[PDB]
RNA sequence: AGUCAAGCGUUCAUAGCGACAUUGCUUUUUGAUUCUUCGAUGUCGGCUCUUCCUAUCAUACCGAAGCAGAAUUCGGUAAGCGUUGGAUUGUUCACCCACUAAUAGGGAACGUGAGCUGGGUUUAGACCGUCGUGAGACAGGUUAGUUUUACCCUACUGAUGAAUGUUACCGCAAUAGUAAUUGAACUUAGUACGAGAGGAACAGUUCAUUCGGAUAAUUGGUUUUUGCGGCUGUCUGAUCAGGCAUUGCCGCGAAGCUACCAUCCGCUGGAUUAUGGCUGAACGCCUCUAAGUCAGAAUCCAUGCUAGAACGCGGUGAUUUCU
RNA sequence: UAAGGUAGCCAAAUGCCUCGUCAUCUAAUUAGUGACGCGCAUGAAUGGAUUAACGAGAUUCCCACUGUCCCUAUCUACUAU
RNA sequence: AGGAAACUCUGGUGGAGGCUCGUAGCGGUUCUGACGUGCAAAUCGAUCGUCGAAUUUGGGUAUAGGGGCGAAAGACUAAUC
C-alpha cells in the first residue's frame, strides 16, 4: 500500500508470494497479473515478499492486450483466496486470487469491477470502492 | 452477535466458529465445520445426507 | 570472513539456560513496591489453569474502525478456590539482601497443606507441627514475641498461603504452600492483618477486580529434549543433506577454537519458568454462582463450564479469573497471578470491558451447542429418550 | 586518513571542495620473501550459523552549510539495532529489476567439506581450435567423472549426582545472561516557511515491519483413534462378521502436536557521551571550565526478566528404643 | 607464395578482445535462440553444409505438476535409548 | 468401384521388421539415496537401458607375457596390467 492509503489495515494473513499469478477483475483488458513485488514488505533473510488483500503491488501482465504486456504496473489486490480471519473471528476466503490495475496513488485504469471484493480493500482505496458492486 | 445457519446443514453458527466461503458469484456460504466445507467442495446434495435439516425436512422426520 | 548476508539472531539470549525449572511452582522473582497508606492487601493468588475459551465484547477504542463493533477473543480461565493463610514471615535487609529471621504459623493445619512435608504420607505417624501447636494452647507466649519480633524488625513481610486442592477435580489431594507479600500499611498492621486471618480463607475479589492488567507466572508446558530446529527456529537445510538437515551447519568458527554459549544447540524444550504480563481480567466469576457463563444480553443461566466439562480438567464450581489470552503452563498447573508491577495507562488498561457472550460449547470437538436444553430443542427427542 | 593552501565556489582560500607538494595508518588488494608444513593442516564458490571490528548505509541525539520550507551535503557521540527479494553467471566480483528506513564495509586458518553441496578448478574417457614431424602441449574452449570415520578427550547444549547430623518445606541472591526493533496513516496542517511553486516538525491516536517468549478457545494442517462409513481383488460354502493386499485405497475424523497458515504478550528509573548552557576566574574585560554545576543518545547501570554458586547463605517442621 | 581458404558455415563443443553488436525471449538474462563476420586460430572423406527418425547424450524456454522453496508442521516402522 | 487405355482408388486378408510398449533375462542411467571399521575388498533399494536379436548363456576347445586378446577404454589376461 503505502502513499495511497486512507487508514491503516488491520494484518491479514500473507497468501500471495512473489511469482503468484492471479486473475485481473477490471475491465483494462488485462487477463492476469504477475506479482513480482509487495509495497510496503519488510526486508528477511529467504522470506519471500507476500501480499494479502488490500496491499498494492508491483505486477506484470502476463496474458491480456500487448499494449500493457512487458512493463510493471501497480496492482491492487481485492480477492485472496486464502483463509484470513477478521476481528469478529469469522474466517473467510474467496474462490481466486483477483487484483486490479491501479495508479500509484489509487486511481484505477479500468472502470469497473467484476466479482466480489474484500470491504478490507474497500476502505483502504475509495476509487476501488467506487467501481465496486458487491462489497464483502 | 448474530448466530448465522449452516448453508449446507443448516446448523446453528455461533460467533468465531466455523468458515465462511465468498463464491465467484458473490453468493456467500457458512459451514460450521471442515465437515460440511468439504462435503460442500465435494459437491454432494445435502439433500442425500442423512443427518442435514434438509434433509429431514425432505423425509418429514420431526417435522 | 564476513556473513554474506546479514540476518537476526535466533532466539533470545535473556531466556537462558534452557534448562527444566526448579520446582513445578514458579517463583514471584519480584512484588509490586509497597506503600504505607492503602489497606494490607495481598500482591499475588495462585489458581489452575482448566482452558480456554472464547467471549464477544463490544469494542471501545476511539479511533479504531472496529469501534463500538464486536469482536471475539481467547480468554483463559483459572479455577481459583479461596486460598487459606497458614502462616506469615518477616525479611530484614542485610547488605547480602533481604533475609528471613522468623516464620510463625498458624495452630491447625490442615491434612492437605501438611501432605506437602512428606513425600510417603501412608505410612507416617502425622506427626507435623505438633509440638507447634503445643507451643499453642498457652496465652501467647511463644507465638506472640515472636510476633513482635516481627514488628520490631523485619521491614518486609510475607504471608504462607495453601491452596484448598481439595475443592478442584485435580487428583493430587497435596496442596501448594506459597509465599505472598502485603502491600499496605505497617509492619504492625501487616502482621496484625496475618494473624486475625490465620486458619482463615481470602478470596480472589478481596485482591483482584475486573479490568485489572495482570502478570501470569508459571511453568510452560513440557516437550523433552528438542532438536535445534524447534527448539530455537532455525532454518532447515537442504533436501540433499547427508548425516541429516535438522541440524545447525556451523557451530563456529575455527577460532575462538570453542563451540560458543551462544550457538543454538539441542536440549530440553519446555517446562521453564515464564513470566507473562499485561494480561487484562475480564470477569471475577464466583462460585457461589449460577450464570457464571451467562451476561447481561445473554441471560441464559449456564456457568462456565463446556459441555462435557473442561478437557483434562473437570469442572469450575469455584470461583475462578478469565483473563484475556493465553498464560504460559498447560492445564492443571498451578498458576501466580501478580499484580503490575507498574501502572499502566496505555488506552488500553484503562479500557472498561462488559461481556457480550461466553462460549459454552463443548471443547472436546466442534461442539455445535452451548447447553443441553439448546441441543434437545433443535434435535428434538431421540431414541434414548421416551 | 591527515597537514599546507595556488585556485574553484558571482563576490569569498578553507559552506563544500582543492592543484603543485608532504606526513601517516591499515592488512579486507596484489605483490615481494621463503620462516613453519611435502612419513598430506582436505584447496574455489555457494548454503547454513554464531561472534567480533568501525573506517556509520539506516535508525537515536546533536553541531555546520552558498540550512527560507522541503530535500540534501559535511561532521561528532555512537557497532545498541537492522542492512532484503530476484534475472544472468560455477563464480568472488559484476550488472540490471524491484521493495525498503537502509539495501555500509570488513575479520574470525582469504571463518565454516568427520556441517552439506561438487557447479568450477585439479587424475584417468572424449571432442574442437592453434602449436608440434610425432608422442603430445595449451591461466584456450567443451562434455562425463566414488566427497570415508567420532563410540575417545575437551568445548558447548541439556540431564543426574557422593559428601556438608538426617529428612522435608519455604526462601535470599553473589555471579552470569538479557531485547525489543522500525515504518506508515490520521491529526497537527495545506498550517508554519515561502513571492509563488511547493511544503514541514513536537505532542496525541490507530495500525503495521522485523525479532522474541508463550499458547491451542477458534481456523487450518497432520491421522495407527486403524474411530465410523464406503470401494476393489481374493479367502473363510452363502448370509452376517471378518483375514490378507509391507498402514490396500478413498471421505470424514476427535484427542494430541502444531502454523505470522492461528491467537496473546513484549516494563520504567537513574548516571552519562556528543552537544547546548549557568556561575565564574585565569587575562580587573570576555569565556560551558580551570574549581563547581544544569539539561541531555537507540549509550551504560539498575528496575524487570532467565538460571541459581552442585565447596554461598537464612528461616522453619519432624527427628527412630525393644534393627 | 607451391597455392594464397573456393563452395559453404560461424562469438558454433572451434572467437583472445568478449558479458562482441543488433533483434527476440524476461520486470530484470555473462544464459537461450535468430542474425552480422577482416574468422587471435571456421572450412570441405583432417571430410564441409544440411538432415526425418532415434538418444538413461548436452542446453534454453513453455504448459501441467508438485514441501524444491516462502516455512515449516505432523504421522508410521526400524534404529538410536 | 473407377477408367478409352495406362493404370488408379476403397475394404479386407496376411503377419514383415538388427520396429515398438513391456515381463523373465542381460546390463548398470540417476538419486551423486542406503551402507561406507558394510551383508559385501563394489553390495542393497528405488528409478532406469534393452528384451528376438551384432541376443543371452553352459560345457568342450584355441590363443600365454614384450606375449595374447581387444566393436579400441591402454581395457582384459585368477581381487594383480
Ligand atoms: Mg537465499
Ligand atoms: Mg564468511
Ligand atoms: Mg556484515
Ligand atoms: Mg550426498
Ligand atoms: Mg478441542
Ligand atoms: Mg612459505
Ligand atoms: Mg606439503
Ligand atoms: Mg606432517
Ligand atoms: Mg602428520
Ligand atoms: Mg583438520
Ligand atoms: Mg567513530
Ligand atoms: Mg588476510
Ligand atoms: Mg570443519
Ligand atoms: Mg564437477
Ligand atoms: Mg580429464
Ligand atoms: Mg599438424
Ligand atoms: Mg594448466
Ligand atoms: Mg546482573
Ligand atoms: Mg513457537
Ligand atoms: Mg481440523
Ligand atoms: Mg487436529
Ligand atoms: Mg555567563
Ligand atoms: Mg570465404
Ligand atoms: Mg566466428
Ligand atoms: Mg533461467
Ligand atoms: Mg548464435
Ligand atoms: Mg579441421
Ligand atoms: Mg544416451
Ligand atoms: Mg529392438
Ligand atoms: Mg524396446
Ligand atoms: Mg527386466
Ligand atoms: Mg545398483
Ligand atoms: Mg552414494
Ligand atoms: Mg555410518
Ligand atoms: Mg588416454
Ligand atoms: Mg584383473
Amino acid at each position: 500500500s503505502g502513499n495511497g492509503a486512507q487508514g491503516t489495515k488491520f494484518r491479514i494473513s500473507l497468501g500471495l508470494p512473489v511469482g503468484a499469478i492471479m486473475n485481473c477483475a477490471d475491465n483494462s483488458g488485462a487477463r492476469n497479473l504477475y506479482i513480482i513485488a509487495v509495497k510496503g514488505s519488510g526486508s528477511r533473510l529467504n522470506r519471500l515478499p507476500a501480499a494479502s488483500l488490500g496491499d498494492m503491488v508491483m505486477a506484470t501482465v502476463k496474458k491480456g492486450k500487448p499494449e500493457l504486456r512487458k512493463k510493471v504496473m501497480p496492482a491492487i489486490v481485492v480477492r485472496q483466496a486464502k483463509s484470513w480471519r477478521r476481528r469478529d473471528g469469522v474466517f473467510l476466503y474467496f474462490e481466486d486470487n483477483a487484483g486490479v490495475i491501479a495508479n500509484p496513488k489509487g486511481e484505477m485504469k479500468g472502470s469497473a469491477i467484476t466479482g466480489p471484493v474484500g470491504k478490507e480493500c474497500a476502505d483502504l482505496w475509495p476509487r476501488v470502492a467506487s467501481n465496486s458492486g458487491v462489497v464483502v | 452477535m448474530k448466530v448465522e445457519i449452516d448453508s449446507f446443514s443448516g446448523a446453528k453458527i455461533y460467533p468465531g466458529r466455523g468458515t465462511l466461503f465468498v463464491r465467484g458469484d458473490s453468493k456467500i456460504f457458512r459451514f460450521q465445520n471442515s465437515k460440511s466445507a468439504s462435503l460442500f467442495k465435494q459437491r454432494k446434495n445435502p439433500r442425500r445426507i442423512a443427518w442435514t435439516v434438509l434433509f429431514r425436512k425432505h423425509h418429514k422426520k420431526g417435522i | 570472513s564476513h556473513r554474506k548476508y546479514e540476518a537476526p539472531r535466533h532466539g533470545h539470549l535473556g531466556f537462558l539456560p534452557r534448562k527444566r525449572a526448579a520446582s513445578i511452582r514458579a517463583r514471584v522473582k519480584a512484588f509490586p513496591k509497597d506503600d504505607r497508606s492503602k489497606p494490607v492487601a495481598l500482591t499475588s493468588f495462585l489458581g489452575y489453569k482448566a482452558g480456554m475459551t472464547t467471549i464477544v465484547r463490544d469494542l471501545d477504542r476511539p479511533g479504531s474502525k472496529f469501534h463500538k463493533r464486536e469482536v471475539v477473543e481467547a480468554v483463559t480461565v483459572v479455577d481459583t478456590p479461596p486460598v487459606v493463610v497458614v502462616g506469615v514471615v518477616g525479611y530484614v535487609e542485610t547488605p547480602r539482601g533481604l533475609r528471613s529471621l522468623t516464620t510463625v504459623w498458624a495452630e491447625h493445619l490442615s491434612d492437605e497443606v501438611k501432605r506437602r512435608f512428606y513425600k510417603n504420607w501412608y505410612k507416617s505417624k502425622k506427626k507435623a507441627f505438633t509440638k507447634y501447636s503445643a507451643k499453642y494452647a498457652q496465652d501467647g507466649a511463644g507465638i506472640e514475641r515472636e510476633l513482635a519480633r516481627i514488628k520490631k524488625y523485619a521491614s518486609v513481610v510475607r504471608v504462607l498461603v495453601h491452596t484448598q486442592i481439595r475443592k478442584t477435580p485435580l487428583a493430587q489431594k497435596k496442596a501448594h504452600l506459597a509465599e505472598i507479600q502485603l502491600n499496605g500499611g505497617s509492619i504492625s498492621e501487616k502482621v496484625d492483618w496475618a494473624r486475625e486471618h490465620f486458619e482463615k480463607t481470602v478470596a480472589v475479589d478481596s485482591v483482584f477486580e475486573q479490568n485489572e492488567m495482570i502478570d501470569a507466572i508459571a511453568v510452560t508446558k513440557g516437550h523433552g529434549f528438542e532438536g535445534v530446529t524447534h527448539r530455537w527456529g532455525t532454518k532447515k537445510l537442504p533436501r540433499k543433506t547427508h548425516r541429516g538437515l535438522r541440524k545447525v551447519a556451523c557451530i563456529g568458527a575455527w577460532h575462538p577454537a570453542h563451540v560458543m554459549w551462544s550457538v543454538a544447540r539441542a536440549g530440553q524444550r519446555g517446562y521453564h519458568s515464564r513470566t507473562s504480563i499485561n494480561h487484562k481480567i475480564y470477569r471475577v466469576g464466583k462460585g457461589d454462582d449460577e450464570a457464571n457463563g451467562a451476561t447481561s444480553f445473554d441471560r441464559t443461566k449456564k456457568t462456565i463450564t463446556p459441555m462435557g466439562g473442561f478437557v483434562h480438567y473437570g469442572e469450575i464450581k469455584n470461583d475462578f479469573i478469565m483473563v484475556k489470552g493465553c498464560i504460559p503452563g498447560n492445564r492443571k498447573r498451578i498458576v501466580t497471578l501478580r499484580k503490575s508491577l507498574y501502572t499502566n495507562t496505555s488506552r488500553k488498561a484503562l479500557e472498561e470491558v462488559s461481556l457480550k457472550w461466553i462460549d459454552t460449547a463443548s471443547k472436546f470437538g466442534k461442539g455445535r451447542f452451548q447447553t443441553p436444553a439448546e441441543k434437545h430443542a433443535f434435535m428434538g427427542t431421540l431414541k434414548k429418550d421416551l
